[PDB]
């Protein structure tokens, strides 16, 4: 009724439990039971689920217990469900939850848990086992330490670990593969219409000072390891954060991607170094960039397209400048025109260089490159109506290396950048 | 030729420390520092003169000379500094309440500074240990055993801002620092949550990380210019707070300062690179925006009391 | 960089030295080539784009090749918008009115103070001569220096044009700094100085008398300039100083945009503690060319310490050596420490280990200069790199200790790192830096 919270400070577990301990390695002749793998089945979730369902620190070891395998070291299958319910808690935040528990389980000596859904498998040692460590524990751990970190979002848990072989088959296609779909349903069908807010982060300004990340649902951050969803987690564990919201109020040109409400949460964040921004456009004030992207397109105005380039190619772009050249002044923080960095995922999305023509633009990339989103892009290409293998029309490294070689090789190709209107 | 009309919106708050006649203003300036030509520099920075609560045993010769028949007892040494070389204020680093030395309880220390803010008129900035854990306790109890003086307790990190900061600021009334490491956005994270807290700008002061002229020296520069520009030119009302840094915890440690004349025959003379490590440093962060900082040698303050009044005046 | 390409005949002739016409023109936007060395530009365009892309702050060099020094060229103000380009130097003033026994100690200290930081010279840069009345000691003073062998630049500092045409001669040939125009000697000065290409110091009462000067200068078609803020005062000599700076950055005047040179040996008034806190006041606050009384060591550590950090790149991590860095009497017996060589992280850990208490030799794997955490998602400060260094630097030679300490972030590099190096002990700490002394303490 006051809304107070204990703190729990202690982990009520026997085997120590710290931060220092994940990373070891257990002796393939000292584990006493491996959980999951190819070898048996072995799942998590993490549930937001109504307060009714949830009832505040229930662990429940459902089949036999870890001191029913007297033998010699052999496996069982593993289920761990947990439940979670609060106030402001929503689907959203399950995969931040879920993500957590795998260096949770890390932490513990004896304990190493590697894999995500049910690609996971954890292996228990000799010594937990010794010291009275049960399945049991292995909630305790959860639950003290989701109540810590995700104080603002978790307001009960209960966690479920399963290990009869029935059981485990069942609660996986009821609770771990719908939810599964769900996950991957909405970062896949989310684009930044559907959306109201984006988000802006600003961890790279240690270094690069004017950089502001807008993160988009269909562009995520230049480092690839923030996205839209993440941004939103991040925001709410922690409001005064790296990321913050941006409402998508004002809308000067919707199809360059400006802004009134950006332009104005831009100068702010970057401390009026930057004070006109596009999303989706490389030509009319582009985003900046900080240094930690991964790939970086530049325009080649002869092709009437851009060229594309990633970190580890370590050789000469038909533009003339090889990846660390480019990378000298399109980052810190600076607005280029004509070059991006940007991460390795926003080069198959739809909303990439949406104002310049868009994904057709693209007319080399290095060999390895193009092999990774080679799937990815002729499915975006195909909404352009062109044939499918889009990667195919693609020059690469192979095929050639200055600028005259690879015209002539999209000439007679029927690259669409040809026909496009001038970009310059 | 056209003379630079540069107009700033911001203007930095005033934080008092202190008691009496001899309490010290810091910040209230619209210009960048030094800058006399562009307008109005509220304040002038302030020099401050570091002593211990236990005899200095790492400190150099020269200095263990000066402080002869005075370090043992803080009362009588922090009566000797005031004396003889007037700073603005005394900081009493309490070296024997850290964990990784000559671990002593909370309560011990809070009284030795207690004895230290009765025998002077001069404001006392009380600086903790490094630990956060062990700062919380000590400077609820050192804040209790002060209270009526205006001190200002320093080092009060995001870990411990919630305990340091109600001990601090709202218990006992009193000034606190918020300390960050060397970046705008940690600087400016801290005093959001202190604003959320319940203590305004004039209340506490800012450390936006200080270093050695040599180690790390660029990034304490870079992050006083962004901050310094970012609270005038942006109005950023987050960021209008004034600035302490302490020169003598970090230039007076390094081993171009401390090796003697038998480690290092060349060098020279070890007081005089101990001084102009300290004046080197203090020279170099107050024009990029430091309002008071905080030095060792007796010498060192006279020459940098020299350079403000030279450039002001 | 788009802007000029524009202009730009794009014909990928590679005729500039660059491959691509972009190539060439997003690096004249940085201004490392410049303009010409393209010949096909259009005379229409090519009167344009010089005098756009002209940068606002000319390069001054002095010296022949070993002490070359290039002066200005700055774009910005502070550190944190773009880098500092060149950085200040440092110089010893003679007067021919100086005894014999005090100008040998101050060649002998020019000679004593060398030494190398993280790579660089660290030494006096010019010898500034200065007359003071009597010709003829003038130029015994300039040639014994010479004799001497000190390995510095030379700026000669005289207002008369009729001993100046006597001294220029003798170290003409090395490039000097010729100082010494003023309001009336200016047309006779530039004269001596436009055949060679010689800096000339351009002198006068204030701002407006320097910046009309300025302009008679430039008006008979020499831009060759050391600019001298000048001042009676340390508060008017700093507020001249940043106003040059200011005028030409800010208002983008290009009759300011010159280098100062600066005498702090006369404003202190010989005074070596003040000479450091104005040394590192003019390194911060646009003093290109700063003029001191002596050098020793007590001025050179911090002064040469500070200006290596304030013109390095923000943009490009300053680094620390590689090896093996042994701390406080490095023996055959002790622990290990590693680090990423980013050169903050290093002076963070060394600035807790520090008190040398429990000697420690810190080896520095070869991190890519970068932090611990970026190194490791890159791939650099992996368990090959920890391992295949050990057998690089050898550190097992030089200490019998086999405990290993660890960054305390690099977790799962603890198992591999134990798999690679089996005798070896591994210890894995916190990411806080708070916790360097406690593993430490053993
Ligand atoms: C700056 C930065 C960059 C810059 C670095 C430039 C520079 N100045 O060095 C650049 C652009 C290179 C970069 C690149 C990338 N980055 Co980056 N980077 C960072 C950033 C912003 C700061 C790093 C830093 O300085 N941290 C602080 C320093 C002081 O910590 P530290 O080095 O670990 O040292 C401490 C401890 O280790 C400890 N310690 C050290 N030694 C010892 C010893 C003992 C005994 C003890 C007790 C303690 C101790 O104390 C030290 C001081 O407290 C972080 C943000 C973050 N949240 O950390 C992202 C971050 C680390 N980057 C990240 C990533 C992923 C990348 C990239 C791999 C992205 C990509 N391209 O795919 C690229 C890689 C580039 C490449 N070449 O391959 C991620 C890491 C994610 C992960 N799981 O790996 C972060 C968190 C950003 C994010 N998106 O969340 N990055
Ligand atoms: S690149 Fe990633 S870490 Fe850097 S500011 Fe953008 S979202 Fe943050
Ligand atoms: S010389 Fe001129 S036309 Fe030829 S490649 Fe260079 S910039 Fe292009
Ligand atoms: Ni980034
Ligand atoms: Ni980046």
């Amino acid at each position: 009724a006051r809304n107070i919270k204990i703190k729990i400070t202690e982990i009520p577990i026997p085997v120590s439990f710290a931060a220092a301990f994940e990373g070891e390695r257990i002796r393939k002749n000292d584990m006493l039971a491996e959980f999951g793998g190819n070898k048996t089945k072995a799942w998590e979730l993490v549930m937001c689920a109504d307060q009714g369902e949830v009832e505040d620190h229930k662990i429940e070891v459902i089949g036999p217990d870890i001191d029913t395998i007297d033998k010699a070291p052999g496996r069982m299958p593993l289920g761990m469900l947990i439940k979670v319910s609060g106030t402001n808690m929503q689907k959203d935040f399950e995969p931040v939850l879920e993500r957590r528990l795998h260096y949770f389980l890390n932490y513990i000596e004896g304990v190493m848990h590697v894999g995500q859904r049910n690609l996971t498998w954890v292996r228990i040692g000799k010594e937990a086992f010794e010291k009275g460590f049960r399945l049991k524990h292995f909630g305790e751990v959860i639950y003290a330490k989701m109540l810590d970190e995700f104080g603002s979002v978790v307001d009960k848990c209960e966690v479920t670990i399963i290990t009869d072989p029935g059981k485990a088959e069942e609660l996986e296609g009821k609770y771990a593969v719908p939810r599964y779909k769900e996950r991957d349903a909405r970062l896949e069908s989310l684009v930044d219409e559907k959306v109201d807010t984006f988000y802006s982060c600003n961890l790279c300004q240690s270094f690069a000072p004017a950089h502001v990340c807008i993160v988009t649902p269909e562009r995520l951050g230049l480092c690839g390891a923030v996205s839209w969803l993440d941004a939103k987690a991040t925001l709410e564990l922690n409001p005064t954060g790296p990321c913050q919201a941006v409402p998508k109020e004002g809308v000067v040109d919707e199809n360059l991607g400006i802004w009134e409400k950006v332009n104005e949460t831009v100068s702010k964040i970057s401390q009026g170094a930057v004070t006109s921004v596009t999303l989706y456009s490389i030509l009319q004030d582009p985003m900046t960039s900080c240094g930690c992207f991964e790939c970086i397109t530049g325009i080649m105005p002869e092709a009437n397209g851009v060229v594309m380039v990633n970190r580890e190619f370590g050789a000469t772009t038909p533009l003339g400048m090889t990846f660390g050249e480019l990378a000298s002044m399109t980052g810190g923080g600076v607005q280029t025109p004509g070059f991006m960095g940007h991460g390795r995922q926003f080069i198959a999305s739809k909303k990439f260089m949406k104002g310049e023509g868009g994904l057709g633009r693209i007319v080399w990339m290095p060999k390895e490159l193009k092999d990774f989103v080679a799937e990815k892009l002729n499915k975006t290409a195909k909404e352009l109506y062109n044939i499918d293998n889009f990667a195919d029309m693609i020059c690469d490294e192979t095929i050639a290396t200055e600028s005259e070689e690879v015209v002539k090789f999209l000439e007679e190709k029927g690259h669409p950048a040809l026909k496009m209107d001038p970009i310059m | 030729f056209k003379k630079p009309t540069q107009k700033f919106s911001g203007k930095i708050g005033e934080v008092e420390i202190g008691t009496g006649e001899k309490a010290l203003k810091l910040g209230g300036e619209s210009v960048l520092p030094f800058y006399t030509f562009d307008g109005d520099t509220g304040n002038t920075p302030k020099v401050g003169m570091e002593i211990l609560d236990v005899y200095p045993e790492d400190w150099i010769d020269p200095l263990k000379d000066i402080y002869k028949d005075v370090a043992k007892d803080p009362v009588k040494w922090a009566q000797f500094v005031e004396e003889k070389y007037s700073p603005d204020f005394i900081c009493l680093r309490l070296i024997s309440a850290d964990p990784n030395g000559t671990d002593a309880a909370p309560e011990d220390c809070a009284k030795t500074a207690k004895a230290v803010v009765e025998a002077i008129k001069t404001p006392l900035v009380v600086a903790g240990t490094g630990n956060h854990e062990k700062d919380a306790k000590l400077f609820e109890k050192v804040a209790q055993e002060t209270e009526g003086h205006n001190i200002l307790l320093m080092s009060a990190v995001e870990d411990n801002y919630k305990s340091v900061g109600a001990a601090g600021v709202m218990a006992y009334n009193d000034k606190v620092v918020a300390e960050s490491s060397v970046d705008i956005n940690l600087a400016k994270q801290i005093n959001i949550l202190m604003n959320q807290l319940g203590i305004d700008n004039t209340k506490f002061v800012d450390n936006v990380g200080c270093a050695a002229g040599g180690y790390g020296y660029e990034y304490v520069i870079s992050t006083l210019d962004r901050v310094k520009l970012a609270a005038l030119g942006q109005d950023d009302k987050t960021l209008q707070v004034p600035i302490i840094s302490p020169v003598s915890f970090e230039a007076c440690k390094v081993k171009e300062a401390m090796d003697s004349e038998e480690d290092s025959p060349q060098w020279g003379s070890q007081e005089d690179r101990t001084v102009s490590m300290e004046v080197a440093t203090a020279s170099g962060v107050l024009a990029s925006g430091t309002d008071a900082v905080i030095l060792r040698h007796p010498k060192s303050v006279e020459v940098i009391r020299n350079f403000i009044k030279e450039l002001l005046g | 960089g788009l802007n000029i390409f524009k202009l730009t005949p794009k014909k990928n002739c590679k005729d500039c030295g660059f491959p691509t016409c972009l190539a060439f023109s997003m690096k004249v936007a940085a201004g490392a080539v410049e303009i010409g060395k393209c010949p096909h530009m259009s005379d229409e365009a090519m009167e344009k784009l010089a005098e756009a892309t002209a940068p606002i702050m000319k390069t001054i060099t002095i010296g022949k090749g070993d002490n070359e020094y290039k002066l200005g060229g700055e774009t910005v103000l502070f550190r944190h918008e773009k880098t500092f380009v060149n950085r200040n130097r440092f110089a010893v003033a003679f007067s021919d009115s100086m005894d014999d026994a005090e100008v040998d100690a101050k060649i002998q200290h020019i000679k004593d103070v060398d030494y190398v930081r993280i790579g660089e010279q660290m030494k006096t840069e010019f010898a500034a001569i200065k007359y003071a009345g009597n010709k003829d000691k003038y130029l015994a003073l300039i040639n014994k220096i010479k004799a001497s062998g000190v390995k510095v630049a030379y700026a000669l500092v005289c207002e008369d044009v009729a001993v100046m045409k006597e001294a220029l001669p003798l170290v003409k040939d090395e490039n000097p700094l010729v100082y010494g125009a003023n309001k009336d000697n200016f047309k006779e000065m530039v004269e001596l100085v436009k055949g060679d290409k010689l800096a000339l110091g351009v002198k006068a009462d204030g701002l407006e008398a320097l910046y009309g000067l300025v302009e008679e200068i430039q008006k008979l078609g020499y831009k060759n300039l050391v600019l001298d803020p000048g001042g009676k005062s340390i508060k008017e000599a700093f507020e001249n100083t940043v106003q040059i700076r200011r005028i030409n950055i800010e208002g983008q005047d290009r009759t300011f945009g010159y280098p100062s040179i600066i005498f702090l040996d006369e404003l202190t008034k010989a005074d070596k503690f003040m000479e450091v806190a104005l040394s590192t006041l003019f390194t911060l606050k646009y003093g290109s060319l700063l003029v001191l009384s002596d050098m020793d060591y007590s001025r050179a550590l911090p002064l040469y310490s500070i200006r290596q950090n304030v013109f390095t790149d923000p943009q490009k991590p300053m680094t620390v050596d590689l090896g093996i860095h042994g701390i406080n009497n490095p023996d055959e017996n002790s622990p290990v420490l590693c680090t990423v060589d980013f050169a903050l992280t290093y002076f963070l850990v060394s600035g807790e280990v520090e008190r040398s208490k429990v000697p420690v030799w810190m080896v520095i794997p070869d991190a890519g200069g970068y932090s611990v955490l970026t190194s490791w998602a890159a791939g650099k400060f992996t368990g090959a790199a920890i391992a295949d260094e050990i057998k690089k630097c050898g550190i097992a030679e030089k200490t019998k200790n086999r405990t290993l300490l660890i960054p305390g972030k690099v977790a799962v590099l603890k198992g591999e790192l134990e798999e690679l190096l089996p005798d070896w002990n591994i210890v894995i700490s916190s990411t806080e830096a708070m916790f360097i002394p406690k593993l430490l303490k053993e």
